RNA sequence: CCGCGGCGGUGCGCCGCGACCGGCUCCGGGACGGCUGGGAAGGCCCGGCGGGGAAGGUGGCUCGGCCGAGUGUUACAGCCCC
RNA sequence: ACCGAACGCCGGGUUAAGGCGCCCGAUGCCGACGCUCAUCAGACCCCAGAAAAGGUGUUGGUUGAUAUAGACAGCAGGACGGUGGCCAUGGAAGUCGGAAUCCGCUAAGGAGUGUGUAACAACUCACCUGCCGAAUCAACUAGCCCUGAAAAUGGAUGGCGCU
RNA sequence: CGUUCAUAGCGACGUCGCUUUUUGAUCCUUCGAUGUCGGCUCUUCCUAUCAUUGUGAAGCAGAAUUCACCAAGCGUUGGAU
RNA sequence: GGAGCCUCGGUUGGCCUCGGAUAGCCGGUCCCCCGCGGGGUCCGGUGCGGAGUGCCCUUCGUCCUGGGAAACGGGGCGCGGCCGGAGAGGCGGCCGCCCCCUCGCCCGUCACGCACGCCGUUCGUGGGGAACCUGGCGCUAAACCAUUCGUAGACGACCUGCU
């Protein structure tokens, strides 16, 4: 029933840590709870990092399990991960919770008002369907 | 400013020493479906445990003693009150301050009910081990009513899945009215989202 | 330590039909359904080839006590295709040395009554599992018939019936007598 | 003896010299410690075992941490331990998996103190020989020698419980 | 008496602010030395040399649509590593 | 009486010994690595409870073997002849027991492991083939857990509880 | 020892443990006093179980009797001295 | 509709599926079954959950006039009717009818003790208890002591009888 696994060539999103928010390719597994990483377009350097602090995405990239670098690095830019990622909705809305933390107080105050009008028309438009419904039913 | 937590699936001590922390701090808790707590350890261990305690009594006289209360929310109630400073006045105010019920009462039952992710089974548990349910535990100890509250469950989910058959019904409007409005808030659909939302 | 991977495939036959909804599996053939609901079991259970030819069951990072559970898992998926193919069918033999002990079915083989063990008055009634049919076969003297699909119900009512003929406060060594388990096989040999 | 996360300290040292003779030899060993200080201790205690030198009788020429010539490459270790059990000493050989030889030898100190409750002051290490893929004897260690290894994570149970506690959804487990 | 013009103790009570000092507890930066005069790493790769897991191959089988996936078999380098 | 530390009255800071689920101040670290299932789990010097022995319960280590010359358990042919060999007479043609203790057919039976006899007879174990075809066997040893382990008022890791 | 058979039941030569239901050992509380033995009455508790309930093993053919487990719920008498 | 005493907590609310953790949420249902709904098969969209408690809902200055986008919405503890809710209900929805208003988002137009820097601002609240007062409708007692009884009893208490 699985989908998502630890393979060479998988890539990963850093839930938190220093590199935290960052793509991870997995070059080796070293234990059932450390593995090899790399980063290579993602200002992430090659060194070991546990799986508790990754979360496996389902992009797969094909590369060697002990490439220098290099290969990797070859491999993340023929495969483009950044505007497949960049066009991922899941990182869509994580830069969506990006602005929302960035959301200023005059910001916040276009939102409000935005949120308000936009509400009062749809409820209306909800209120329309029901009576449109009790008319279709009756 | 009332808390609903949720009794199911919540481990007994772990959910009792969250509830006591935060009824110190001044918060009203309302602990509800009690039987439906499990605990670690499986039925035997539990039920030996629980028949130790009914071992322990006062000889001289039992009715002065320790009372042995079966119900599931009154064992949970006293969880807490072993956890809580209850021969002090804060304390005594801390159990008036907690509300325990079995099943989930027509006060409580229309509410929205909070789940405790650092207390829950599937979370601190491992999925090998083995565990019992307090109902059955309060129940083949002595606890009358596990088949009356049964049935009552029985009538509130048949209620609740009408409620939430509406719920559908009134989401499946609200998605349908944005699909009509989303030519007329074009630009105030667009200022929620460079901004953070509904994306 | 935690083995990281143990895989067995179950090839299923053309007659069987299997699915499964998560870890509840149901297989449906000639005899009828059988199902079986294996959570608590904790494994991973694909289903795959075209019409679904094999049941692959995984285990990931599990140590020797779940790495036991493999073959029991494919054990009981074996068991339940061979008693929806060709069923299951338990023969018991009546042992006795002085007093002929008498059994009767009642409804069809639900309710099953023993009499006259070591000469006792008190008659003993046994209701089977549901899904096993008793029956007194032909050709032989004093014998019974189990036939059902499932192998679990099938032996636990032969069981039932074999701990109800036992010999009390006696040399059970000498006193060889009751209903006693002598074959196991199938209903049709196909 | 204690333990943090450990180095690897070539420590070399001699006797003190004396009109019987000028130019002792110079001995060396490969000490695994927290920091120097330990080092230069233990160095003088394997060398109070072995060979007729104390710290007021001699001298450490050199103490110095040697480093990982390749740590981005994983590599199999194989250590000789030489612990005291409740019982008499015994002898054992470990094969571990990891980076660094610093590293792996923390991983035998932990997995010893897991185990056997073998503590740092009665484990001796013998010596960390670093393996290919073949001349290996564990099965925990070669179950990794694949070429396209492929494993989920199947119960990741997740953390963060405490960042907002009282929450509406029930966690999800299936990642 | 009009002057808070200068000095001194100050105010009926509740307070707030500014700057300076002593004792602390933290944060954001900038640049320096030693090392195995640091180890591996990042970039272009060059003319050779040996060994090993096993790949746009070969190839027994299995699963599907000439093509894709898994397993094993000798093993070069056009997958790689030292 | 133990560990830390010795004392005028206070404010700020920092610790020792101990701890950081609640009582109870603080791990509400997205702590690291393993071990452990207890139908009597375990929980910190003094100290308030446990032993010898045993366990394929489970996790490691030490030693010695065999597997394509085609293992291990799993269905299957056999324990003959010199030989009632030899002291034992009260009976040993393997047989209560003890000094003895090899050849032949050889594919193979040790002057024998048991069932059992006044003695027999008979059932029946080294080795290999027909079938499944790769990791297996044996002895020690160290962890945690279990048995060993039974007291009188109801009873105590301090309690709640904890996997 | 048990017709053969160490272990059904026993078990030498040795050795490891529990109890305060016996006597010892000490003197820690009490000598400006804690009424000192038995029997009668009465209640509760322990199991190291004699019998009863449920079982396993016998050198258990049946009857009778020994060994062992869960188990203190209910019983454990009338008398001569 | 009125001050006036005492006791305090507060400082928007969330009006609800069950369920699994080696899975789950949402659709039409072209296909089928059962009592407009439910359930099953296939297919399609996300899944560190955006049909998100890391969430949603209400704006929290006022009024004047004069435009644009949207809207027939709101109110008079609005009057009568249809109901649902019993686990510890005590609230909510839907219709007929009289009158009034331009409230939500952007803009032009000024004015609101602009109290001259200084702290318990705001409100759930017509907060809970007691004493005076504006009216309409509805009402008329019970217990105990004294007597008696004996189904009861130390005294109390209990069962009884008496316009
Ligand atoms: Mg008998
Ligand atoms: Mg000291
Ligand atoms: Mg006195
Ligand atoms: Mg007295
Ligand atoms: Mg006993
Ligand atoms: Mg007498």
């Amino acid at each position: 029933v699985f989908r998502r696994f630890v393979e060479v060539g998988r890539v990963a999103y850093v839930s938190f840590g220093p590199h935290a928010g960052k793509l991870v390719a997995i070059v080796d597994v070293i234990d059932q709870n450390r593995a090899l990483v790399d980063g290579p377009c993602t200002r992430v350097r090659r060194q070991a990092m546990p799986f508790k602090c990754m979360q496996l995405t389902d992009f797969i990239l094909k590369f060697p399990h002990s490439a220098r670098q290099k290969y990797v690095r070859k491999a993340w830019e023929k495969a483009d991960i950044n505007t497949k990622w960049a066009a991922t909705r899941w990182a869509k809305k994580i830069e969506a919770r990006e602005r929302k933390a960035k959301m200023t107080d005059f910001d916040r105050y276009k939102v409000m008002k935005a949120k308000k009008m936009r509400n009062r028309i749809i409820k209306n438009e909800v209120k329309k369907l029901q009576r449109a419904a009790l008319l279709k039913a009756s | 400013q009332v808390l609903v937590l949720d009794g199911r699936g919540h481990l007994l001590g772990r959910l009792a020493a969250i509830v006591a922390k935060q009824v110190l701090l001044g918060r009203k808790v309302v602990v509800v479906r009690c039987e439906g707590i499990n605990i670690s350890g499986n039925f035997y261990r539990n039920k030996l445990k629980y028949l130790a305690f009914l071992r322990k009594r006062m000889n001289t006289n039992p009715s002065r003693g320790p009372y042995h209360f079966r119900a599931p929310s009154r064992i949970f109630w006293r969880t807490v009150r072993g956890m809580l400073p209850h021969k002090t006045k804060r304390g005594q105010a801390a159990l008036d301050r907690l509300k325990v019920f079995d099943g989930i009462p027509p006060p409580y039952d229309k509410k929205k009910r909070m789940v405790v992710p650092a207390a829950l089974k599937v979370v601190r548990l491992k999925p090998t081990r083995k565990f019992a349910y307090l109902g059955r535990l309060a129940h083949e100890v002595g606890w009358k009513y596990q088949a009356v509250t049964a049935t009552l469950e029985e009538k509130r989910k048949e209620k609740a899945k009408i409620h939430y058959r509406k719920k559908k019904q009134l989401m499946r409007l609200r998605k349908q009215a944005e699909k009509n409005v989303e030519k007329k808030i074009d630009r105030f659909t667009e200022v929620l989202k460079t901004h953070g939302f509904l994306v | 330590m935690k083995t990281i991977l143990s895989n067995q495939t179950v090839d299923i036959p053309e007659n069987v039909d299997i699915s499964l909804k998560g870890r509840t599996v149901i297989v449906k053939g000639p005899r009828g359904t059988l199902r079986r609901d294996f959570n608590h079991i904790n494994v991973e259970l694909s289903l795959l080839g075209k019409k679904k030819k094999r049941l692959r069951v995984d285990k990931w990072w599990g140590n020797r006590k779940e790495l036991a559970t493999v073959r029991t898992i494919c054990s009981h998926v074996q068991n339940m295709i061979k008693g929806v193919t060709l069923g299951f069918r338990y023969k018991m033999r009546s042992v006795y040395a002085h007093f002929p002990i008498n059994v009767v079915i009642q409804e069809n083989g639900s309710l099953v009554e023993i009499r006259n063990f070591l000469g006792e008055k008190y008659i003993r009634r046994v209701r089977m599992r549901p899904g096993v049919a008793c029956s007194v076969s032909q050709a032989q003297k004093d014998e019974l018939v189990l036939e059902g699909n499932d192998i679990e119900l099938v032996s636990n009512s032969a069981a039932l019936i074999q701990q109800a003929t036992t010999v009390k406060n006696k040399d059970i060594r000498k006193f060889l007598d009751g209903i006693y388990v002598s074959e196991k096989g199938t209903v049709q040999q196909a | 003896k204690a333990s943090g996360t450990l180095r690897e300290y070539k420590v070399v040292g001699r006797c003190l010299p004396t009109p019987k003779c000028r130019t002792p030899p110079l001995y060396r060993m490969r000490i695994f410690a927290p920091n120097h200080v330990v080092a230069k201790s233990r160095f003088w205690y394997f060398v109070s075992q072995l060979k007729k030198m104390k710290k007021s009788s001699g001298e450490i020429v050199y103490c110095g941490q040697v480093f990982e010539k390749s740590p981005l490459r994983v590599k199999n270790f194989g250590i000789w331990l030489r612990y005291d059990s409740r019982s008499g000493t015994h002898n054992m050989y470990r094969e571990y998996r990891d980076l660094t030889t610093a590293g792996a030898v923390t991983q035998c100190y932990r997995d010893m103190g897991a185990r056997h409750r073998a503590r740092a002051h009665s484990i001796q290490i013998m010596k960390v020989e670093e393996i290919a893929a073949s001349k290996c004897r564990r099965p925990a260690v070669k179950q990794f020698h694949d070429s396209k290894i492929k494993f989920p994570l199947p119960h990741r149970v997740l953390r963060r419980q405490h960042k907002p506690r009282f929450t509406t959804k029930r966690p999800n487990t299936f990642f």
